């Protein structure tokens, strides 16, 4: 329910913070984490693969096969590594969209002045319905800020429910 | 077998490269600010940050395996 709360309050909040940028260099920090692994990934097998050979003897090949699930663990750790940046892009998409489209404040701020004037001046009922003009503005204001951050909940909700938990790594014997 | 030594640096070498990787981008990804003040901003935020931190959990304990696997290589020669 940010429907709760009244559009002063969600309008004020969504332009109140730093932006999206911390968010964008954690994006671009994840995606140099998964080249950084693939790299790993590709050295670690070079090790098993490339410089093995050379030397052969049954132990040899008993870590060469027990190592096995390490290499699958780690090519499903680097296809989680590359979804991480993308969710992150999308949770900041999601923001920028209620902040765009959230009620400015002046607009709110404005509402509430005229009517205020309206008031002031009606003890004649020449105003009424323009009171309740500017009343309904405000109400639809209320249900447009509170609808505009239930669309940012629901996508930050759904990027954020593909975001896997990290799973632990086995052993090599 | 001088062979498996050789293995075991460059496991080790493996180990030094993810944990310095991973130590590399701990200040930008365990970091994540609210973008806003709202509750939704701040959820995410938190998500993100408790999730690189389960990552360099998880890395570290890739590191133990890698060191253990190069240890079984050296021991084990
Ligand atoms: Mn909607």
């Amino acid at each position: 329910a940010f429907e709760a709360y009244p559009p002063e309050v969600n309008s004020a909040n969504i332009y109140a913070g730093p932006g999206p940028d911390s968010m964008l260099a954690a994006a671009r920090a994840w995606r140099s984490l998964d080249v950084e692994m693939t790299a790993v990934q590709r050295s670690f097998n070079r090790t098993l693969l490339s410089l093995m050979d050379a030397w052969a003897g049954p132990v040899v090949m008993q870590l060469m096969e027990a190592a096995k699930p390490f290499v699958r663990w780690l090519t499903d750790l680097c296809v989680q590594l590359s979804e991480v940046e993308r969710q992150i892009h999308e949770i900041v998409r999601a923001y920028e969209w209620a902040h765009h489209d959230m009620v400015p404040l002046a607009q709110i701020y404005n509402n509430r002045a005229e009517r205020q004037i309206l008031i002031d001046n009606n003890a004649l009922g020449q105003f009424t319905a323009q009171i309740a003009d500017l009343d309904q503005e405000y109400d639809d204001f209320w249900d447009e800020d509170g609808e505009v951050m239930r669309d940012y909940r629901l996508r930050v909700s759904d990027a954020l429910s593909k975001l896997t938990p990290w799973k632990a790594p086995p052993p090599i014997a | 077998p001088e062979a498996l030594t050789v293995a075991a640096t460059e496991v080790r070498r493996i180990r030094d490269r993810a944990i310095q990787s991973d130590a590399q981008v701990a200040p930008m990804t365990t970091a994540v600010r609210p973008p806003a003040a709202d509750l939704v901003s701040e959820k995410a935020a938190t998500f993100l940050v408790e999730y690189a931190r389960k990552y360099r959990q998880t890395i570290a304990a890739a590191a133990v395996v890698l060191e253990e696997f190069a240890h079984a290589l050296t021991t084990g020669a």
